[PDB]
């Protein structure tokens, strides 16, 4: 039954090629049979395609070059990191509606209201050792590490406007990083950012700090951060 | 909903936490707050105490019917830390077996399909979990899982006989090495699903999407089908239902089936229709079938007093 | 005093918060949840709950509220399902699977032609029923046309026939609420009971019709061509120059019908639209008819009528939605709604069965939902049935998971009324060997009876000598059916006609063999031990050489004694009893009796046979009338040495040793 159901979206396919029709994606007929199976790991699985190959094709001659290129591997990494903080999101969306007496989701929506209630679930005690104060009672490398896995970038600016005064000069980085369309540090602010790493962030006893600021810096590239990043 | 069936005056004196039906639904057990468990030998109408068994020092939280190959035995758990084993032999009901391993209250008690021979599960608010067996010659063996809940064990339900490979040829004397599986449900939110392997239980899969303490936990019966199904029941007033469709895989999908505004106490499978029984702190029954688009539907709301 | 104060048995009415801040102290959760009740379901309907002079627990049976009493009807079906099954023979769990895919339409389609005949009375129970194997027939028919081809068939023909099948069926499901309208609409009118006429033709009739009131228009066109492309042509024209400005009201709908437009925006602004006031079907067969060529496809008409109730970016939706034939009256008020109501909703049926006439992808997860055919989702029945036709019809599609779950479904449905076989031939046929062992076992321990009755026997008979199901298996169900609670009696027998190598040795032992010695009952004794006793049997049995010896043995003994005795005391078997005998004593010398009764029955026993074997010998070694009265000089060192080894009581046992003793001694004296 499965391989019957693809099998009319290649005949589709294959008749508008034929017809000379604007050629459809062949992704979005392939989605649209993994649907009609009801299997959630095949539908996750071409949600998974769909965003992957959401990416500038260049009538290239050669297929290799184009795939190799820096532009084209960039756009592949900017569509992995997409796929993996709307999976983030919407986990954390279920995770919270499933918990929704402990959450204390309130009434505002958002990414950063959202990421609060989440924080009552994953952070029912408060771990010794966190730095840089607090937020209304929650956080603040938790709060920004959170809604910079969830992708909301603007959520977590938000913190850093909130915790503009223990925080210092991460904001400016911070700043920089969120206006550049490739989520990068201009090279003099990276380079300031990875000395500072060194020196003071990578014997901070806040996992969550040393999380974001090796993601932010691209560096400690060996650390796996497994007090934050389980799975 | 359905046609008005006999009424039985129990003569009790407090709440009956649980009640079960023997296998051939000629007898009914009951326990309470009261420390007893009686039994009720209602056929063809006719309600009739046939014992009131007292051993507890606390109250009964749960009661089950062995399989009746092994004749008529019934297991209680208490608050009081102990599981009685009761036998009748004769028309007269005794006390043959006496369990007080537990450090605290035994929440629920469960027996095993009766291929994997005469087992009982008992789950303990001490967090661990005690599997009972009789052999047949000398006293009770017992296998305690330590720690096996963080706070405390609500519910333990045993997983349906299956032989594995049963469409596969095989000799016309052999014996058929199960697959013994439970679920249990508890206080950590969790329901754990156990395996025996080389004679000892180990955890084999932790289930997580209850955000409060699980209440109970239900393995489907067997309707022939690969898919195995469970319930599970929470103070967070959520019931799921996971379902497995390759015992391979070992992959475990949660689906909502409802969120209630109260506590959610028991659930109980259906033996033929695959329905769910829901008790909820609402004081109904809610009954709940799914449809073939896989939707779950509420087939039945029956309250305290239509009758 | 003799009075009472006077119990309050309520589970308290609605004190609840206090406990409850109680509660929310989380230090303790298991005695705030006593409160309620941890009660679930037992199988066959069995419902456990508690809830509500006295207060306590009600305990209400709860099997189906609907449809209990109507069983005539699916006999008839059932058994005309099952004369039209066939039977798979190569494993211990047979297999059924429906004769190849042909002759169930015209079954079903028969089958309620007999229905048809006391179908009156009932209303609205087959209607439906009867609308959906009709249009199955119609589409796949695909059966018998009175030699649908004589001779070949032609595709053209072919699907021309099926356009005259299908048309009859649409005048069919027309012809009795027409008869309705023509009986309400009184004299005339030709801008409606004209146009409800054309909704289902007869036109035989309609031009009688048009005697009284009807125009010339019609009584002369009562097949062209493009003729009527020029009635459109005309009709474009008075519209390019506004020539029908003035004209008669729907007389127009009625013109532009023999003109297929079907919806039109006149001069004025009016949207003329022909289809309203119309069912989904007979707005199909308009398109079919009057807005297409005299000669096309199906598929094709089903995807332009489903691009009509489907809207477009220029034009109203001028179909009506195919709804189920009961929600019809509650349209959802599509109010600034339409499209995310309608990814919601069922369609009946015969589109459905439409669609698999023209193509092989749709789903068959939709097209089984029971709450097409009526709303209440447990009985399937039409389901069950029609699953089975489109797999004759080809079709594997549905997964394993739905076949299981709609067997089992129907299979606790035809128990929720109290069956029996026809749900053994309906899990017969499914694909999984064990599954179909395990559930027809387990199925058997719940429902075979202990009484052995016509109504028992009917049953059993049904299953051995029609669904191929044992007598062994029965019987041992009938043991199950006993120890669980009895007997003593009927679980003997029933297990007998079953071999227990082991334990039917055990059991008979540890209990019938005592009391049949009492009793001396030993011929009933005799079966199971005689059968057990076989050269086959004798291999595999525990125990086996000990007991069985000991047993046939003692009760052999009686017989042959007593019998040769008489007879002539032929010498030869002398010898063989002499010689089991003699081996006797030392294997009655090991008895374990492990338990009470246990040592009880081994005394009986030696007692009896004692007693026995005394009167025997009473006339045993030769009575000597020629010698000196038969003098026992001869002693046998062989029964003083069984004896020794012989182990019973110290009391009775010894005494009687003792006695042996003296017997010895005097037989001593006499020989010194």
């Amino acid at each position: 039954n499965v391989e019957m159901a693809y099998a009319r979206q290649m005949y589709m396919y294959n008749e508008k090629v034929v017809s000379g029709h604007l050629q459809p994606s062949l992704v979005d007929l392939c989605t649209e049979a993994a649907e009609r199976l009801d299997d959630k790991n095949v539908s996750d699985l071409w949600v998974m395609v769909k965003q992957m190959t959401d990416v500038p094709l260049i009538p290239a001659s050669d297929t290799l070059k184009s795939r190799c290129s820096g532009q084209m591997q960039m756009a592949f990494v900017r569509q992995a990191l997409n796929y993996l903080e709307q999976s983030y999101k919407n986990y954390t969306l279920i995770s919270v509606f499933a918990n929704l007496q402990q959450a204390q989701l309130g009434g505002v929506p958002g990414t950063y209201n959202l990421v609060r209630s989440f924080l009552n679930i994953r952070l029912p005690t408060p771990i010794p050792g966190l730095q840089d104060g607090e937020i209304e009672g929650y956080p603040v490398w938790a709060l920004i590490y959170y809604c910079m896995r969830c992708g909301d970038l603007m959520a977590a600016q938000q913190v850093v406007n909130r915790a503009q005064h223990q925080l210092g000069d991460f904001k400016n980085c911070f700043q920089e990083y969120i206006h550049n369309k490739d989520r990068r540090l201009s090279p003099t602010t990276e380079n300031k950012l990875r000395l500072h790493y060194r020196r003071a962030v990578r014997a901070s006893t806040d996992p969550y700090k040393r999380a974001v600021y090796c993601i932010i810096g691209r560096c400690d590239v060996s650390d796996n951060h497994s007090e934050v990043a389980d799975k | 909903m359905v046609s008005v069936i006999n009424t039985v005056d129990t003569s009790h004196e407090d709440m009956i936490h649980d009640a079960q039906m023997d296998y051939y639904g000629i007898r009914l057990a009951t326990c309470s707050s009261d420390r007893s468990v009686k039994i009720f030998d209602v056929k063809n109408g006719g309600q009739i105490l046939i014992a009131d068994l007292r051993g507890h020092d606390g109250p009964v939280w749960q009661v089950a019917w062995a399989h009746p190959m092994y004749g008529n035995i019934l297991a209680s758990c208490s608050y009081d830390r102990k599981v009685i084993i009761w036998k009748e032999e004769n028309g007269t009901w005794e006390k043959t077996y006496e369990y007080t391993g537990h450090d605290s209250s035994v929440n629920s008690v469960c027996w095993a399909p009766h291929d994997f021979g005469l087992v009982l599960a008992c789950g303990s608010s001490d967090g661990a979990i005690s599997i009972l067996t009789f052999t047949g010659d000398g006293p009770w063996e017992v296998k305690k899982i330590s720690n096996a809940h963080t706070i405390g064990c609500n519910a333990v339900s045993w997983a349906p006989s299956v032989i594995p490979g049963s469409l596969v040829d095989q000799p016309s004397s052999q014996k058929p090495n199960y697959i013994k599986r439970f679920v249990s449900g508890g206080c950590d939110n969790l329901v754990k699903i156990w395996r025996e392997e080389d004679g000892q239980w180990k955890e084999d899969q932790k289930l997580e999407a209850h955000s409060d303490w699980v209440r109970d936990v239900a393995w489907a019966p067997s309707i022939g089908l690969p898919t195995s199904t469970i319930a599970s029941c929470s103070q967070d007033g959520r019931v799921y239902i996971w379902t497995s469709d390759d015992a391979a895989t070992n992959c475990w999908t949660p689906k909502l089936l409802h969120k209630f505004n109260d506590v959610v106490w028991h659930v109980s499978w259906s033996i033929t229709a695959n329905i769910l029984a829901v008790s909820g702190g609402d004081n109904k029954v809610t009954l709940w079938k799914e449809s073939v688009d896989g939707q779950w539907a509420c087939i039945s709301d029956v309250n305290k007093g239509q009758g | 005093r003799t009075v009472g104060t006077r119990r309050q048995q309520e589970l308290v009415p609605l004190e609840k918060s206090v406990t409850h801040g109680r509660g929310s102290l989380l230090i303790d959760m298991g005695l705030f949840m006593g409160r309620s009740f941890r009660v679930g379901w037992g199988p066959n309907w069995t419902l456990v709950h508690n809830g509500d002079s006295p207060f306590k627990v009600h305990m209400e049976k709860l099997s189906l509220e609907q449809k209990s009493r109507e069983l005539q009807s699916y006999l008839m079906p059932l058994e005309i399902e099952l004369k039209n099954s066939s039977v798979d023979r190569s494993a211990q769990c047979p297999h059924f699977k429906p004769n190849a895919g042909v002759a169930a339409i015209h079954d079903y389609a028969g089958w309620v032609r007999n229905l048809s005949n006391e179908a009156g009375e009932l209303e609205a129970v087959v209607k439906q029923w009867g609308l959906t194997w009709t249009l199955c027939e119609s589409l796949w028919g695909q059966l018998k046309e009175l030699e649908a081809s004589l001779d070949e068939p032609n595709e053209y023909v072919r699907n021309l026939e099926r356009r005259k099948a299908f048309s009859h069926w649409l005048a069919h499901t027309a012809e009795e609420r027409i008869e309705e309208e023509v009986s309400l609409y009184g004299p005339e009118r030709h801008v409606e009971a004209v146009f409800s006429f054309l909704t289902g033709g007869r036109i035989s009739d309609a031009c009688r019709l048009a005697q009284k009131s009807g125009d010339h228009r019609l009584s002369l066109l009562l097949g062209s061509q493009e003729m009527r492309e020029l009635i459109s042509l005309q009709l474009v024209d008075w519209n390019k120059l506004q020539v029908d400005h003035y004209i008669q009201e729907e007389r127009l709908r009625v013109f532009c019908l023999l003109s297929g437009t079907p919806v039109w925006r006149s001069s004025d602004n009016r949207s003329i639209n022909v289809c309203s006031q119309l069912d989904w079907k007979r707005t199909l067969a308009v398109h079919l008819w009057y807005m297409l060529p005299p000669t096309a496809t199906i598929a094709q008409a089903l995807r332009l009528y489903e691009r009509a109730f489907q809207e477009h970016e220029e034009g109203e939706p001028y179909a009506c939605y195919p709804l189920p034939p009961y929600l019809e009256d509650c349209s959802i008020s599509l109010g600034d709604e339409p499209s995310a109501k309608f990814s919601s909703l069922q369609r009946d049926v015969c589109v459905h069965l439409l669609k698999l006439y023209s193509e092989r992808q749709y789903d068959l997860c939709q097209l089984l939902d029971p709450s097409s055919v009526t709303p209440d989702p447990l009985d399937y029945r039409l389901s069950w049935h029609l699953w089975m036709v489109l797999q004759a019809l080809n079709y594997t599609h549905l997964s394993e998971h739905r076949q299981g779950t709609l067997h089992a479904s129907y299979a606790a449905q035809l128990e929720n009324v109290g069956l029996w076989e026809w749900a053994i031939f309906v899990l017969l046929h499914i694909p999984h060997p064990h599954i179909r062992e395990a559930g027809v076992r387990e199925l058997l321990n719940r429902q075979c009876v202990v009484r052995e009755s016509p109504e028992s026997l009917a049953k059993e008979n049904f299953l051995i000598h029609r669904l191929c199901v044992p007598a062994q298996w029965v019987h041992e169900a009938k043991a199950i059916r006993s120890r669980r609670d009895g007997d003593r009696h009927k679980e003997a027998l029933y297990l007998l006609k079953g071999h227990q190598w082991n334990p039917c040795h055990k059991l008979v032992t540890r209990h019938l063999a005592a009391d049949a010695v009492i009793n001396e009952n030993y011929r009933y004794l005799q079966s199971f031990l005689g059968e057990l006793s076989n050269p086959e049997h004798c291999k595999h049995i525990q125990d086996w050489e000990t007991a069985g010896k000991v047993y046939l043995d003692y009760i052999r003994v009686i017989d042959m004694l007593n019998l040769i005795q008489q007879d002539e005391s032929s010498g030869c078997e002398l010898e063989k009893l002499h010689t089991k005998v003699m081996s006797l004593c030392k294997w009655v010398e090991l008895i374990h009796c492990y338990t009470a009764k246990d040592r009880l029955a081994q005394s009986e026993m030696a007692k009896r046979v004692a007693n026995i074997l005394r009167v025997v010998l009473s006339l045993q070694q030769p009575p000597e009338s020629m010698s000196d009265s038969s003098e026992p000089r001869v002693p046998l060192r062989l029964l003083a040495p069984h004896i020794g080894r012989l182990p019973m009581p110290e009391d009775y046992a010894l005494e009687e040793l003792r006695g042996l003793t003296q017997s010895y001694l005097r037989e001593l004296i006499c020989d010194s």
